[PDB]
């Protein structure tokens, strides 16, 4: 990751003050980011290579100045409690933003927990994530960017067709 | 004090609704790999939306296992510059 020169940082803060989110100086700054990733499931296929997404995202967010919290192998209720725990961290008061990275198997309206199955649905609705982190329930991140990154399927259909799987490739 | 209920959110999904998302056993998720790559190249000079749009641009050409990352439920009111290194 190449850094932004201090002259550009002061240039954008002078030219477009009202148009950009205020960035706190790195002195008394405690940026927090959350990574939730599920690899092993009771009924679903093991997500091979999911560790290749954790460290890369964890290293990227660390290069961006975030302290990364990593929680793995969670049910839907486990994800919700870990998100509520992360949303109440006092470090958000001395932060300027947060990142939320969610990686697992997925459904149309939610992300799968470890216990998910056709007969045993274990799904955290993405709508619930917004409730946990909105201005009502997350006072530390009010007026601050909350970025949600989701790696998961959103259904079972293929995303391409013709108009007039490989061995090392898996589906989430 | 008065405030909105929901604001300053942005979501970046790996593909479109109803559709599968793919992952390489030897490299991880294609979406995560492209996202990290675009961030490393453009975070020093581009704000978050432009970075996301560059990720989406890299998926524009349809492939045999196509994905199209989508921006969702976005309530950013300003440009989010990360200013890496500051």
């Amino acid at each position: 990751l190449k850094l932004c020169s201090p002259e550009e940082f002061t240039r954008l803060c002078r030219e477009k003050t009202q148009e950009i989110y205020p960035i706190k100086e790195a002195n008394g700054r405690t940026r927090k980011a959350l990574i939730i990733c599920n690899t092993e499931f009771k009924h679903l296929s093991l997500r091979y290579g999911a560790n290749f997404d954790i460290i890369g995202m964890k290293g990227l967010l660390e290069d961006l100045g975030y302290d990364v919290v990593v929680k793995e192998e969670l049910t839907a209720e486990g994800m919700e409690s870990e998100m509520k725990d992360f949303a109440a961290l006092s470090e958000h008061q001395t932060s300027d933003s947060t990142f939320l990275v969610l990686m697992s198997h997925g459904t149309l309206h939610g992300i799968c927990g470890t216990m998910h199955s056709e007969k045993t649905p274990d799904v955290l609705q993405y709508d619930t994530i917004y409730q946990i982190f909105n201005n009502c329930h997350c006072p530390g991140l009010r007026d601050k960017p909350k970025v949600i990154i989701v790696q998961a399927a959103r259904g079972g259909n293929s995303g391409e067709m013709w108009i007039r799987l490989p061995r090392n490739m898996e589906a989430d | 004090k008065l405030s909105h209920v929901e604001k300053d959110f942005i979501a970046f999904y790996s593909t479109t609704p109803h559709h599968l998302s793919y992952r390489d056993k030897t490299g991880g998720s294609y979406f995560i790999t492209r996202l990290i790559s675009c961030f490393r190249k453009h975070a020093c000079s581009c704000h978050l939306f432009d970075i996301f749009l560059k990720v989406q641009q890299s998926f524009e050409k349809a492939s045999i296992h196509s994905q199209m990352p989508t921006i969702d439920r976005a309530t950013l009111t300003r440009y989010f510059y990360l200013f890496p290194g500051n």
